[PDB]
């Protein structure tokens, strides 16, 4: 009774609005280092939101009505979901590139500080991020002085707070894929994630 | 450990249909490991 009532309720609209606000707020708070606590609290709220969805999708048969409703909601809120997935994968690839050897020979600094220009050249050599992504990563990077960036801290800044929300999103996507097969629209989200 | 010798030898792909492997590995792992590092490991010349 309660699950069907929520399914027919206006909850979805609220979900779409929260997705929009989350997607823009995480991107804005990432740039400034003084709002890390606010970013973590936002991530926790998003985690609780994904938990509620997961709970709304309890005990559904293959091709369930609630499942198709949530797929329709996702395709309605495609842009924000793509932004959030891009936010996760950019930092994942940033961690991998920081660990990679090419950046190690690019930095050329015993102090462990990478210049903005050299960082841009190293990313353009790795050829994994688009130009706007390079600019956004540079903006999020914190240069103490003379454009010297602490790449290790920059990479590890957003790792721990974003672990739970990423796992919840992955679990939700896996459940939706395994319970709603042969859906062309969901495959886009699956391949973006 | 013994197979490490023919990595740089020019005649590495002998007795095997694909003689363009070295190029394929260069194009596959050039971005991550480094194009110059791959060239040194495989004994190839980029300009050539």
């Amino acid at each position: 009774g309660n699950q069907q009532s929520l399914a027919h309720s206006r909850l979805w609209d609220a979900v779409v609005g929260f997705l929009h606000v989350f997607a823009h707020m995480m991107m804005k708070l990432a740039q400034d280092s003084s709002q890390i606590e606010l970013l973590k609290e936002l991530l926790d709220l998003q985690k609780d939101m994904v938990v509620m969805l997961l709970s709304l999708l309890e005990g559904n048969v293959v091709n369930g009505m609630i499942a198709r409703q949530m797929v329709d909601m996702l395709v309605e809120s495609s842009s924000n979901v793509e932004m959030i997935l891009k936010f996760f994968d950019m930092f994942l690839k940033l961690k991998d590139i920081v660990g990679s050897e090419a950046f190690q020979d690019y930095v050329t600094d015993p102090r462990g500080l990478i210049s903005k220009k050299d960082f841009q050249k190293a990313m353009d050599s790795q050829k994994q991020f688009t130009g706007p992504e390079i600019q956004f990563l540079l903006s999020c990077s914190e240069a103490d002085e003379n454009e010297m960036i602490n790449f290790e801290e920059f990479a590890n800044r957003f790792q721990e707070p974003a672990r739970d929300i990423g796992f919840n999103v992955a679990v939700l996507l896996t459940n939706l894929s395994e319970h709603v097969p042969h859906d062309p629209r969901l495959r886009n989200f699956l391949e973006l994630a | 450990q013994w197979d490490r010798l023919v990595l740089n030898t020019p005649s590495f792909p002998s007795n095997y249909w694909d003689k363009f492997v070295k190029r394929k590995v260069l194009d596959k792992h050039g971005d991550i490991f480094g194009r110059e590092r791959i060239a040194e490991l495989l004994g190839m010349d980029l300009a050539s």
